């Protein structure tokens, strides 16, 4: 609303009382919505950061560990005197007290500012909350109205729900702030936001019941994703842990049932799977043998920490990152190649691109004992024909058009490829799998299509190599499978 | 035949939706706001009670001046109830508004993105030429 | 009845006779009253002033348990107001007598008829699923043979012009040889004149 | 309602965003210390730093006369940012390159490049009280407007004896008030330093007399108490005087 | 959304039959996709249709060709669309191609002797092959009952293929009113779900469910209107013997007050 | 305190409700001028209105009957003509003992009181539950029938269209087949003319490789 | 003597110039480790009140840390951290700048106290009808 | 001849007490020739001699810095451990430091956004109790409103 004018209440935010807390918090939060006019801009701002990355472990630290804060019978907690000193004491003769000491009867360590994050000792990994946006119904049947509701839709009778709705509302306004260049006053160098992001992922997921509404959750996961999305640049510090995270945390969405695991999205509902691929990609593009190469250690199948890892995938039961295809296999097709035109496309086509380009990029990362093959009755690939669809547009939004149609194209002859290489390399498999591939009406664009083609548009030099050298691998396969 | 008055069977069945009641069955017992209101009233007329009779006692100066102290601590103390009762609502209020954080309402928090722009797919795009360039120039 | 209020302790009888005193004929001035009494702080008369009973008032339900609310009045909600006797013991043996209750009258919860009707469906739905399937990979295969046959058609057709396309430029080296369909029979009866020449 | 978060501040106004306004002038800093602070200085702490500054002479145009310690464990601080505090502490126009604060550092950063605290005196060896070589320490001060003069023993040998002590001590004259201890110390830090500093570019520094300017510069065994004009040097006084400085 | 379709998750699956009428609707999802892509594979299949001239075996529109044709591609007769096809896969074959547009192509004799007369011989060149086209769609294409068959053609395919759009449309609205039913008979397995889960608690110690019930229902009647902190702690001993955050917060109090 | 019946009052009583069974009204006209009530609460052995509880403020009343009501309501509402509960009725030493045992001023017979209606409650709700679980197999049921008229109406669409596509495009392919194959006949055989034609020609100066051979031979000089 | 009215941001009403508080340690804790004998919390509360003391004097000006500086040091470093530190809190030169104003009046007011609905502790604004005088009541 | 602390009752102004050497050892490491048990004695029996002359007042160190010229550094040392022990300037009650300072006491606070000072409730009444008077309304009176009157209801009723 209005009043609410200064920045500073940082230092209230800063200060230990639950009262403070309060004051601020919700304050700012409203401040933050606010956008007519209302921004959060950065002169001396970080402060603010650092404070709310601060406030939110500690909560969910002693949340995790089932713990109270703000009330206790101790205070100002440590030494309190007026002793014999005026400035500079505490030399040698101190020894001469002990001396005193013994004729009157007639060096620590410091921790650092946050807890430790994982290796909490009550909190270890049990396989808990892989489960779908279909939980959406799960809320809607825990916030129906029964005779125990056990929402308490007012304030904290008990502080359980207090601390539950504190962390709610820090997530939310830490959303909100996330909206604008100072995305790099986030970016992944507010090493406290860093520490809050991986704690607070490790238990939603690995999450030993302390939270009252699963409606909260949803709106953890949900905000999460989003301030995720507005990052992009570096992450993944003790990076494993939480890429295997940020993996899940995508995963959430999309309905699951080898073959593909799931039904592409009927997209009317959501706009949150959106996001899931936006940040698969933007936070993955960064080819520094890090992030790429903690995926690549994700293909396998302190020091504690590496148990954890295979403690979860095995945890997770093969492979498991065809899961990861079929969820970018989603949002894409079904629906513009089964409207009543190819001018509503344009909207979400704007949103495809990144994940065709996310999906050839990590097959630069699969080039070992697997079985993997994805065009079994699964998709097919209508790529062929929404290819042709935004070419027919071509000749008849922009700047995205022609490179999609191109990574597709690619797309289809590196998967081909490297699927038919696997299985010559592993040779677990009869040659029928030429025939097997041979047998795709989704597949090879008709020679008589190639021809007309390489004569209207003669705009397309390059897609046209590329159809070109699709046809060549056809007419390869065609002839070396006898 | 009839005797003026009517009965119930117990052969009917049940549309299991029903809105039908009837003054058949005798729940009297319709105790709410009576005993509530005669409860509270009779709090305060005991009390009432205990103020004149403590009064009374210490006004009988023929009682010992150790009874009487204690009668008049006790009028002091009832006669200055409603002021501690009034200032703990103030403060009770205080404390309590310290567990309200928007659990009341719950607005939208800026879910801009409906879709990502032009500018998140050609920043992808923009992000991995420019790596892999600087990959190649790594070596030259 | 007799109320007493010389119950406290770490605060002396003449402590609260004097904070009482005060705040009677000194309306609730904690700095006055503060100095008006020994050496405590303000806040600390203000607090234990704060926990003085008046216990004589509270009796130990249905309203006593709920205030500016309550449960409606036209039904058998006196129920409530008879809330608890013997709550837990109570209950537990009319859960024994209920579940016994449940027992002797009842000399799986459905009837046979119904599970008859219980594994047709089960029969029902195990053959739509087989019919579905069968027709499903049986239409696949039916696809997959024409596709495969069909590009079959077409490398055969381009093998072939190919060819045609071959012998054509093998024969034009051959007429190029000749320096010292209708084209085809010309230029072999072209070679053949110039043979009898 | 009130108006209150910067100084009596104001929370009633035109419903806008200000980010703390808190400077005297250009003062706010506590950006950035939390985790750096932290994890620096949970560890030892050791020898500290005298140092003088001068910049008043003819040269460029200032007061700069004041002396100040110095942590040379530390890592913590940008030094040119306390420079500039500093001077904007010393309400100098605000214009600091006329005001050049890169000079100040540099004399500050050469001063601090000279320095090894006490030798092995304390970095290997450990002598009970030290061994010998009480230096006639002689500092004179101009505080307000009286200055101060006293010579007496104090040792340079001996690490188990801190300056300030005879700072607080010597405060025990008609005030000493605040101000004036903290340059004696400094002095003291200052004057015993170049000369096991000096020490240091020779070689005793574990072994006992040295080489030649040592001689003289030094006190004796001395057997017994002493006279009363010798020592008649030690005493202290304090005088008014207009000044020629 | 996700409700709106189904919102089968835990019911406590008593008589788990929901597993299988889930499988059902799964395999409707199945053929869903499977006439969806029936109907892109028809498209398809169409595709080449209207492009194709081949069938002559079982006006008349085969034109003959020229004698550079006939010593180009060996026929002698038909449309100029197969010897253009033709040709175009010939510079793919000998490659005379150029590629910095690409349409230039290195002249040839076994070309350029299909036009001689315009000096084509003063210069062998890398040119369009679309001028070839234009030159060779009339100038070596000349002359020198089955009328049904017209009709057996690319038109049959997409008449049936209307067909069978429109009778899958004749369909739908019955799928329509069968999805307004589950929708409804979904929405009332909701409730008596609900109903039981009440009842079933009930069952289990009426004492602490009738407590809670009650009190649920007092505190609904409140929220929908007015609400405060703490109906009771007018027994002051309990609430401040037994909590302490009063003195502090008492204490931030006093300072203003 | 004893209660106004006789001996073959309760004999009738015990009689009849053997025979008839929790139709209160019912047994009760079989002992005219008595409440359904009294009959039940004697079986119960209670008397009526001589004792809140919990709420030393009770409702105002001068002449009424408030908590044996609901009481009894509850009661006859059980219909568990043999409740196994508190002592039951087989013969009248059960209430001399029940007597001899009933002692408390009332918190006896509070417990008492709230066990049948914990009794009641829960034979409702067994019943309830029932039907409940009855109602959700019904829904279930219907839900399939729904997912069979799908099931069916695809079927139809699948057999058809599909069936009429495969065999089009059969033909198609076919036809296309053939063709092919005497479009090649016809070339064949051109060529093989053609070769015997070089052959004369060469000679007086597949088998494409013998061609070529004789052709380079014959291209040496 | 006192001679100045001195107020402070509340939040900060946690410090008391007698004790310290785990807030400053968590800020401040070079001087808890107990590793650097020449350091502990007794000349940091020296230190801390002493400089309190001294703002509060005269705090209608400003204060500098030279200032302490040239008074008394054990340190630059520390003593420039802590006392930047309390800036922050604005324990020590907050109110160097006064700020002033009208304040025209609106309907809510700080004497305005009547009898209306109440969110507080419980109110019984109907008391009793006629038949409740019916009961034996509590003599 | 002079009282002192009751404990420190045992001085040695003639001898070195194993506690002395204790306290300090740096004048017994039989290394500094400059230093001796022998002048530490000197230096203490001075002291402590000089301070017997006229204890009603206090003396400082300094003047040992002016008397002996020895390490400073040991005479503060020693002379601090001495009124440790009160061995000296046990009769004094001055020579204190200046900050020309002491500890106040006054305080305010204000930190306004909305929620302390009150989260402004609405407004409320009530300091003081009432009365009922419904007890002469209840009290016995043959003109009872309906007491005397619901009294003779059940008597001609009751039949």
């Amino acid at each position: 609303e209005l009043g609410a004018i200064n920045l500073h209440a940082l230092s209230m935010s800063l200060q230990s009382k639950n009262l403070g807390e309060i004051n601020t918090a919700l304050n700012t939060l409203l401040v933050t919505s606010a956008d007519s006019n209302l921004k959060i801009s950065l002169v001396k701002y970080p402060e603010l950061l650092d404070s709310l990355a601060i406030l939110g472990m500690n909560l969910l630290s002693n949340l995790s560990q089932n713990v109270v804060p703000y009330h206790r019978n101790t205070s100002d907690y440590y030494y309190e005197d007026a002793g014999s000193n005026q400035y500079y004491v505490t030399q040698h003769d101190k020894m001469v007290d002990k001396i005193f000491e013994k004729v009157n009867n007639n060096v620590k360590q410091w921790d650092l500012l946050p807890e430790p994050i994982r290796f909490l000792p009550n909190q270890f990994p049990l396989k808990i909350h892989r489960t779908p946006y279909l939980t959406s119904l799960k809320k809607i049947k825990d916030e129906i109205d029964d005779p125990f509701t056990k929402i308490n839709t007012r304030g904290a009778e008990d502080p359980k729900v207090l601390i539950n709705d504190q962390l709610s509302t820090i997530s939310m306004i830490l959303r909100n702030i996330s909206f604008s260049d100072n995305n790099s006053r986030i970016m992944s160098r507010n090493f406290y936001l860093k520490r809050f992001i991986s704690d607070l992922l490790w238990l939603v997921l690995i999450h030993p019941e302390n939270f009252t509404c699963n409606r909260k959750i949803l709106n953890f996961k949900k905000d999460l994703v989003i301030v995720l999305s507005n990052i992009s640049h570096l992450l993944e510090i003790a990076s494993s842990i939480d890429c295997l995270l940020i993996l899940i945390l995508v995963i959430s969405f999309g309905q699951p049932k080898e073959s593909l695991t799931f039904n592409e999205f009927q997209l009317q509902w959501g706009k949150y799977q959106t996001f899931g691929v936006d940040i698969l990609a933007k936070l993955f593009s960064l080819e520094k043998p890090n992030l790429n190469y903690f995926k690549s250690i994700l293909l396998n199948k302190n020091h504690k920490d590496k148990k954890l890892l295979r403690r979860l995938l095995n945890l997770y039961n093969h492979n498991l990152l065809n899961d990861v295809v079929s969820f970018l296999f989603s949002a894409i097709p079904l629906q513009q190649v089964l409207s009543q035109s190819a001018d509503p496309s344009l909207l979400i086509d704007q949103f495809s691109p990144v994940i065709s380009q996310s999906l050839t990029s990590i097959l630069v990362i699969v080039q070992l004992p697997f079985v993997w093959l994805s065009s079994e009755e699964n998709i097919g690939s209508g790529l062929l024909k929404l290819s042709e669809i935004i070419l027919n547009i071509n000749n008849s939004y922009s700047k995205v058009l022609l490179p999609s149609i191109n990574i597709s194209c690619v797309q289809l002859i590196k998967c081909l490829v490297e699927k038919s290489i696997c299985f010559e390399n592993c040779l677990n498999n009869d040659p029928e799998i030429l025939k097997k591939i041979a047998s795709i009406p989704n597949l090879f664009p008709t020679d008589l299509e190639i021809f007309q083609l390489f004569t209207n548009p003669s705009v397309d030099i390059q897609i046209i190599n590329q159809y070109q050298l699709l046809y060549n691998l056809k007419n390869d396969i065609l002839t070396n499978l006898e | 035949s009839h005797s003026n008055i009517d009965y119930q069977t117990l052969l009917a069945n049940s549309d299991h939706a029903k809105f039908t009641i009837e003054p058949g069955v005798l729940p009297v017992g319709i105790d709410t706001h009576t005993a509530t209101d005669i409860y509270q009233t009779l709090i305060a007329l005991n009390l009432d009670t205990t103020v004149n009779d403590c009064l009374d006692k210490l006004l009988n100066d023929e009682c010992t001046e150790s009874t009487r102290e204690n009668a008049l601590y006790d009028y002091y103390a009832l006669q200055l109830l409603p002021l501690q009762k009034a200032v703990r609502g103030h403060v009770l209020q205080f404390e309590w508004h310290q567990n309200s954080l928007l659990t009341n309402t719950h607005p939208n928090f800026l879910s801009k993105i409906r879709n990502i722009n032009v500018q998140d797919a050609l920043l992808t795009n923009q992000l991995y030429k420019n790596h892999e360039l600087l990959k190649l120039e790594r070596k030259k | 009845v007799k109320i007493l209020e010389q119950i406290d302790e770490n605060w002396s009888k003449e402590d609260l006779q004097k904070l009482l005193k005060g705040i009677q004929e000194f309306g609730a001035d904690w700095y006055k009253v503060a100095k008006n009494v020994g050496n405590k702080s303000p806040e600390q008369c203000i607090l234990r002033f704060l926990q003085l009973p008046i216990e004589d008032k509270f009796l130990y339900s249905t309203i006593a348990f709920l205030v500016g609310l309550v449960n409606p009045k036209t039904v058998q909600s006196m129920t409530q107001r008879a809330i608890q006797s013997a709550e837990s013991i109570k209950s537990q043996k009319e859960e024994i007598s209920d579940q016994k209750p449940i027992e002797h009258i009842k000399e799986r919860q459905m009837n046979f008829l119904t599970n008859e009707l219980i594994r047709l469906q089960m029969e029902k739905l195990d053959a739509k699923l087989n019919h579905l399937k069968k027709l499903e990979k049986f239409m696949e295969l039916e696809r997959k043979t024409l596709e495969r046959q069909q590009e079959n058609l077409l490398i055969q057709r381009l093998n072939f012009n190919q060819n045609s396309s071959k012998i054509v430029n093998v024969l034009s080296k051959c007429l190029n040889l000749i320096s010292d369909i209708r084209s085809q029979i010309d230029h072999f009866k072209s070679m053949l004149s110039k043979p009898e020449t | 309602n009130g108006y209150s978060g910067y100084g009596n501040g104001i929370t009633n106004t035109t419903t806008r965003v200000i980010p703390q306004v808190e400077v005297g002038n250009r003062k706010h800093y506590l950006e950035d210390k939390l985790k750096v602070y932290k994890q620096a200085m949970n560890e030892t702490s050791e020898q500290l730093v005298p140092i003088r500054l001068e910049f008043d002479q003819d040269r460029d145009r200032f007061f700069l006369r004041d002396t100040l310690l110095w942590n040379k464990n530390d890592k913590l601080i940008k030094i040119e940012d306390f420079v500039d505090d500093m001077l904007r502490d010393y309400r100098f126009e605000d214009a600091t390159r006329e005001q050049h604060i890169d000079t100040i550092c540099q004399s500050i950063q050469e001063q601090i490049q000279e320095f090894q605290g006490n030798p092995y005196i304390e970095l290997n060896q450990d002598r009970l009280g030290g061994d010998d070589l009480r230096i006639r320490i002689k500092l004179d001060i101009v505080v307000g407007q009286n200055q101060l003069i006293d010579q007496f023993e104090w040792d340079i040998s001996n690490s188990d004896n801190c300056p300030e002590e005879f700072a607080e001590s010597m405060c025990q004259e008609l005030e000493l008030p605040g101000e004036f201890v903290t340059a004696i110390a400094h002095s003291i830090r200052e004057q015993v330093h170049m000369y096991h500093k000096s020490l240091a570019l020779l070689g005793y520094n574990f072994d006992g007399s040295a080489r030649s300017r040592m001689l003289p510069t030094i006190t004796l065994d001395d057997v017994y108490r002493p006279a009363a004009e010798s020592k008649i040097f030690t005493p202290n006084l304090l005088q008014i005087s207009a000044a020629e400085l | 959304a996700e409700l709106i379709p189904e919102l089968y998750s835990f019911q406590q699956l008593v008589d788990s039959e929901k597993r299988l009428d889930h499988f059902i609707h799964l395999r409707n999802l199945h053929m869903k996709r499977m006439v969806a892509q029936w109907e892109r594979s028809k498209l398809s299949q169409e595709f080449l249709y209207p492009h194709l001239n081949f069938p002559n075996v079982k006006e008349e529109p085969f034109m003959s060709y020229s004698p550079q044709l006939t010593a180009i591609i060996g026929l002698k007769s038909g449309t100029s669309h197969d010897a253009i096809f033709s040709i175009y896969k010939y510079i793919h074959l000998n490659e005379l191609l150029t590629n910095d547009q690409v349409s230039i192509v290195k002249l040839d004799t076994q070309l350029i002797t299909l036009l001689p007369s315009s000096l084509k011989e003063s210069s062998p060149d890398t040119m369009k092959l679309t001028d070839l086209l234009s030159l060779i769609n009339s100038t070596h294409l000349l002359p020198l009952l089955k009328f049904n068959n017209t009709q057996r053609e690319s038109q049959i395919g997409a008449a049936e293929l209307n067909e069978n759009a429109r009778e899958l449309e004749q369909i739908k609205p019955k799928i329509a009113l069968q999805d307004k039913e589950i929708t409804s008979v979904l929405s009332n397995l909701h409730e008596s779900n609900k109903r039981y889960r009440f009842f079933k608690k009930i069952s289990e110690d009426p004492v602490k469910a009738l407590n809670e019930c009650i009190a649920s229902t007092s505190n609904a009647l409140k929220v929908l209107s007015g609400d405060e902190g703490y109906n009771e702690d007018m027994v002051r001993r309990a609430n401040f013997y037994k909590e302490n955050e009063a003195m502090l917060r008492e204490n931030i109090e006093v300072i203003l007050s």
